[PDB]
């Protein structure tokens, strides 16, 4: 029975804006596109094109600095080395222009650890790896 | 930012000033080539004096009368040193005896004129403060209320000439001192001796390893043809470093290639990245020797930045420096001064993206992907202003290999928007 491979998340490394971030915990980042639904004059299927992109993203982890704070709304790029071990073949993936959606100043409960999430945008991303 | 080393008696020995917008005499530079330098219109010039060892202050010494026996209470001194001739006429004034009259003279003509009081401190500071006394300074020597003598047409002496030896030790006092600053271009005061451009070339290729690429000007001797000139500019092959080839008229002084390097150097430091003065105009009205076609070929391959009075006007027939005898690996749009001053500021620029991003980034694949793109969005953001047509920056594969742990590598080559 031959095997297989589940890419568990634990093996994610992210380089935020050059330095590796190491108490990020959970990130996501979609690339959306408006449809642009055009309903033909003689056809019955509505059509899809690509229109425009547009990036998001997010992350989640435990607080240890006010980098994000203090970095502001400038622009940065994330890398997201999504490694495999059981074969090498990791994947990193780059995104360019990152900005924030909302600068997360203050966020604490007092029985609880203190976590920092975020969310953004992003122009472009690059495929270094896969 | 021009440094200027001024062969002048006017201005401060051994120190740099600045002069906004606003000497005198035709024989020091601060006049003679300070106006070649303001002409290519830079936004500030930058001096510097060269001048003997054998060469201090002079000194005045006056005397009261009020006592019978007379005592110093004030002392006169030029206000940067010199043996010149600035006479000083004090006299009794005419109504009140307390008061003195203090009649200023640069030789003879008359420059400041005024009088005050017997006490030592307003008479000295009146001196000092008032706008005619740019050519003198005025120091107390003791605390008094009485009234001076009356003398005429009192020489200040006791110094020299600046223009009294111009030598090597004596040039190279300039480029010490200018090692602590940093300029858009220095250029030679004139003095075409060879010692003393290879050693500014000595001088400005161990800034060029320390990576202060100030921009060099010189030029050849009144008594080089164009035989001499070129092969001077070809004893020359430094990317920074120029070699003016025709003297040159503006108002009445046959300047020497050498001393024309002074507004030409203003000229590329007034235009800028922006601005080459491959066809461009000139303040002057007249150079020689002229030069056809042939000659200016052949001055323009030996390396000579070559100007000729080829129309109405005095027109620079190119922008070229001392490596226009290139090498195959650098094309020859390496061989353009203002091409030159672009790296140096892609150069600068690049330095800052080094302390940008020191040792705290590891020396991985990713640290140096992102360095990497960092340059490329430097030179997007270039391109989309316009100055770049195209690039390519990557790892320097060569130097990389061998590498150890804390060093990195890499290069940059961008093509540049052609002015014919």
């Amino acid at each position: 029975i031959e095997e297989a491979s589940f890419l568990n998340g634990s093996d994610v490394v992210i380089l935020i804006d050059g330095v590796e971030e190491l108490y990020m915990e959970e990130i996501k980042a979609d690339f959306e596109q408006d449809e642009q639904s055009i309903k033909l004059l003689g056809c019955q299927n509505e059509i899809s094109r690509v229109g425009t992109t547009k990036g998001s993203f997010s992350l989640n982890g435990y607080k240890t600095d006010s980098k994000f704070a203090k970095l502001g709304f400038r622009s940065f790029e994330i890398i997201y080395n999504l490694s495999n071990s059981e074969t090498l073949g990791y994947e990193s993936i780059r995104l360019k222009n990152c900005r924030l959606k909302k600068l997360p100043l203050i966020n604490s409960k007092a029985g609880e650890i203190v976590k920092i999430e975020v969310e953004g945008s992003f122009r472009g991303y690059d495929l270094l790896n896969e | 930012r021009l440094a200027m080393p001024i062969r002048a008696n006017w201005g401060d020995v051994g120190k740099v000033v600045t002069i906004k917008n606003d000497g005198d005499d035709m024989n020091y530079s601060a006049f003679k080539l300070g106006k070649l330098a303001l002409l290519g219109n830079v936004k500030e010039l930058l001096l510097y004096r060269l001048v003997d060892g054998n060469q201090k202050k002079g000194t005045l010494t006056l005397k009261d009368t009020t006592e019978n026996s007379a005592k110093d209470v004030i002392k006169l001194e030029t206000k940067y040193p010199t043996a010149r001739n600035f006479n000083v006429t004090i006299k009794s004034n005419l109504v009140d005896s307390d008061k003195k009259d203090f009649i200023f003279f640069e030789n003879t003509k008359q420059l400041f004129s005024s009088s005050i009081k017997g006490t030592i401190d307003e008479i000295v500071l009146e001196i000092n403060s008032n706008l005619d006394n740019e050519y003198v300074i005025a120091t107390k020597v003791a605390d008094s209320d009485t009234i001076l003598a009356n003398v005429v047409n009192q020489a200040l002496e006791g110094g020299n000439d600046g223009c009294t030896s111009i030598t090597n030790e004596s040039y190279l006092k300039a480029l010490e001192e200018f090692e602590r600053y940093s300029f858009d271009s220095f250029v030679l005061d004139g003095v075409a001796d060879e010692a003393l451009q290879e050693t500014t070339k000595a001088w400005v290729a161990k800034n060029k390893e320390l990576g202060k690429d100030i921009l060099l000007f010189l030029g050849g001797k009144t008594e080089d043809n164009i035989k001499q000139i070129n092969d001077k500019s070809k004893s020359f092959n430094d990317e920074n470093i120029v070699n003016v080839g025709s003297s040159a008229y503006y108002e009445n002084i046959k300047y020497t290639p050498s001393e024309v390097a002074v507004y030409i150097a203003a000229l590329s430091v007034s235009k800028g990245i922006t601005g080459s003065i491959c066809n461009a105009k000139t303040i002057f009205e007249e150079v020689e020797p002229r030069l056809s076609q042939s000659e200016v070929k052949e001055c323009l391959k030996s390396g000579t930045l070559v100007l000729d009075f080829d129309d109405g006007d005095v027109i620079i027939v190119d922008d070229v420096n001392t490596f226009k005898k290139y090498v195959d690996d650098k094309n020859e749009a390496m061989g353009y001064i203002s091409n030159i001053m672009f790296i140096n500021t892609i150069n600068k620029d690049t330095s800052l993206k080094r302390k940008e991003f020191v040792g705290k980034i590891f020396n991985d694949a990713t640290g140096q992907t992102t360095v990497i793109c960092a340059l490329k969005k430097y030179f997007e953001e270039l391109m989309s202003q316009g100055i770049i047509s195209e690039f390519n920056v990557d790892i320097d594969t060569e130097l990389q290999a061998t590498a150890k742990a804390d060093e990195f590598y890499w290069k940059w080559d961008a093509v540049k928007v052609d002015v014919m």
